[PDB]
């Protein structure tokens, strides 16, 4: 399910994204030794936290944010959200032709465009496999003819089968939404709903 | 079903011969986590995870360096819960010439 | 040694250990059995390697 | 004193950012002896395959 | 009981809410699992919760809202409100002839109205059966003809018995003061009482 | 690694320190003796922070700056960053040339630049040795002819071998990030990101 | 040496099914106190320890319960000083533990 935003629904523009906030949550337990060397270790996952902030509400933009948050609440889906700053479009083509060779389990990708694909990836876009949820960023690209080398920040969260297809544009967070234990908004006398927070994180 | 056995006859250095992969369409039921494939040389088995659910969409499983000769594979599916399928054998004998597919269509 | 079998198991092992002041261990699926001996090759710890 | 491997060592001091991981090889009950199962567990982000485990 | 306010006592238009909060209480067993799945199990009942808030009161128009609120701390009963946002009448009509058939239970609800009902309840408005006192929220409708199919946030609490009627108007909250044990009202110099605000929460 | 900045790219303007905290981080066993008379033993290793604070950036600068620290965190090495305040070029020539007598230990340091070095560092400059990655400082400064006997505050971590050669210019910290386990990036409606600020810490 | 599996016809062991046994030559190297040997889809290895007339007589384990289909056997040996063989491998396929009789109707 996808969270309204002015791309599909701009006759509300009240619902846009005052503010976004990717925040980077991976937890580790750092150790600082006497001997000055600081060492680090991870266990859990990277998970990325979204916070999206909103302007005064009509009654009308309230009224169909409220439908959707209620049907999300209600049929246990996962919020997508979409962030417009990471839709700059370089990777055109098809994504079914481009092979990925399995095994893969590491922190970084190896597939063979198969002269697919045009454009070229950039370092800190938004990259994603066809079969699993979770997002990743490009942190470094090397391409040697048709074989490229995409590195990604989070470690591989699925062994590659050979059958995923890597995915550049249009990529969605598949979110659950926090802070729904205690959700409200305020109406004020001038009819306006105010004090309106959503605070995703990526349930993959 | 359909464990076929898609060998590559490219010519390959002597030392380390890319043995081609062997194909198996997904099982029906639904509740299949991965798929373990006994192998000849090696005492653990190789396993391949279908996360997602592609049925008619083949899978293939690729082995490399493995010595020339007579080879048994036996593929069985595995539950979610715990449950195993019944064995699925396939016998071929690897060589370079050997390394022949079978008709198709 | 007279080792009553009617005793558990552990109780033979803890009689038979505290004679000449031996322990066993189990750490990493090896099971040691160690008494205290001077040793002409211990391993160097250095505060500064320790935590604080 | 359980000795480690070489280059056990020699990446425990050369890398400090250590991503550990515990796999659970937990035993299952049955009616009958004749039937044994196992269910693994891992508390890293992702699955571990270990000895086709 | 009900709460006073300008449609029962129009002489008293100080009352009446300077803002409103409507809150979703829906308490859940969320788990934060390590590969990145959130898992949460919805066991404890919802409630929703109303943070009403009053402007400047004068003498008399406090002394009848104290009055009640007091009549309300002394009988021990309920404390009925309306909130007048939701007060659209969007459906006319009489709903005694409206059936809702036995043996429901979930968010999803059927009822026929038998051709009497005129005005489509749209989304994100409010819904109230005739015998249990709870509040749903409509998420989502579809009518095929005089079938009206309904989807409701809270999950019906109570299966249907083929003999509720639905109430699309006039809906009150059952709800519970929470700023009753220690409740203080100021009188300023200029002959009104400032900041009452009442903190009410739904009773079952 | 090298921490981005204007000087290594250029075309990136937004990068670069809008203000820099490079604080001292000395361990000390203090103790107030009743006297009146305070002790104080100096055990644990001591290592400069850097706190950086970086001025509005905008996507395609942070999208630069987000993938180098995300590549950062993949590889897991070292994080170098190269402060601009102390990159006065006040010593020319090459100090290959340049001897330190091994067997030195402790504040003072003695090296031979056998006539090639021009220009004198003067106290409050940096300095560092070209093995070990511990930056100094230098308190004072005194030399006889072409010998040069520089006080640096923190003592010299490892023992001078003969081969150690000086380094006083280009001297990068060999840091470690601080908020890596929680760092969010706000994206406002002008289109810039605001409040990126980083908390390094020196390791070893 | 010699490491090979020799099937039971008929096999019980306290009434227990039986399957066949595998048996091998002791290593020519000296000081080697045990036999240890891989068994597929199984978390213990089957360890015999050897005997001091073993440089003579080849020993032998047995094998039995384990259902019909294949076994990845995987043979090495260890040392006082922990010193290991190269594993020595024998993929085979096994017999029923009991041949049940067919369904009579």
């Amino acid at each position: 399910m996808r969270l309204p935003d002015p791309y599909t629904n701009p006759e509300y523009p009240g619902l846009g994204f005052e503010s976004v906030n990717l925040v980077d949550n991976d937890p580790m337990i750092r150790d600082e030794l006497p001997n000055g060397k600081v060492k680090e270790v991870k266990i859990s996952a990277q998970y990325w936290g979204i916070n999206i902030s909103y302007p005064e509400l009509f009654p009308d933009e309230y009224a169909f944010l409220d439908s959707r948050l209620l049907e999300y609440k209600r049929t246990g889906d996962y919020l997508d959200v979409l962030l417009p700053q990471y839709e700059a479009f370089r990777v055109r083509g098809d994504t079914k032709s481009v092979t990925i060779p399995a095994g893969q389990k590491g922190s970084q990708i190896i597939l063979n465009t198969n002269g697919t694909l045009t454009g070229q990836p950039k370092a800190g876009d938004l990259f994603k496999l066809s079969t699993h949820p979770k997002v990743y960023k490009i942190t470094n690209f090397s391409s040697s003819g048709n074989v490229w080398n995409i590195s990604l920040y989070p470690d591989l969260f699925i062994t590659t089968t050979g059958s995923e297809k890597p995915v550049f544009n249009g990529i969605l967070f598949r979110t659950k939404l926090m802070n729904g234990d205690s959700f409200g908004s305020t109406l004020n006398n001038n009819g306006t709903y105010s004090g309106i927070s959503l605070s995703l994180r990526e349930s993959l | 079903r359909d464990f076929k056995y898609t060998p590559t006859p490219g010519g390959v250095v002597g030392a380390i011969g890319k043995n081609g992969e062997l194909s198996w369409l997904p099982s029906l039921t639904n509740n299949v986590v991965y798929y373990s494939i006994a192998h000849s040389g090696h005492v653990n088995p190789y396993i391949v995870q279908q996360l997602e659910n592609n049925p008619n969409e083949r899978m293939i499983q690729e082995i490399i360096g493995e010595p020339a000769g007579l080879a048994i594979f036996e593929l069985r599916a595995v539950d979610i819960n715990g449950r195993r399928s019944s064995p699925v054998t396939l016998s071929v004998d690897l060589n370079s010439a050997k390394n022949l597919s079978v008709v198709s269509n | 040694t007279i080792l009553d079998t009617s005793e558990s198991v552990f109780k033979n092992v803890q009689g038979i250990l505290e004679s000449f002041g031996g322990a066993i261990n189990n750490l990493s699926g090896e099971y040691r059995i160690t008494v205290e001996k001077y040793s002409t090759n211990p391993l160097r710890i250095n505060f500064l390697d320790t935590y604080g | 004193m359980k000795k480690i491997l070489d280059s056990a060592k020699n990446y425990l001091n050369t890398h400090d950012k250590l991503k550990t991981a515990c796999l659970i090889a937990l035993e299952l009950p049955s009616s009958s002896g004749s039937a044994a199962t196992y269910i693994y567990l891992t508390d890293y982000f992702r699955d571990v395959t270990y000895n086709g485990i």
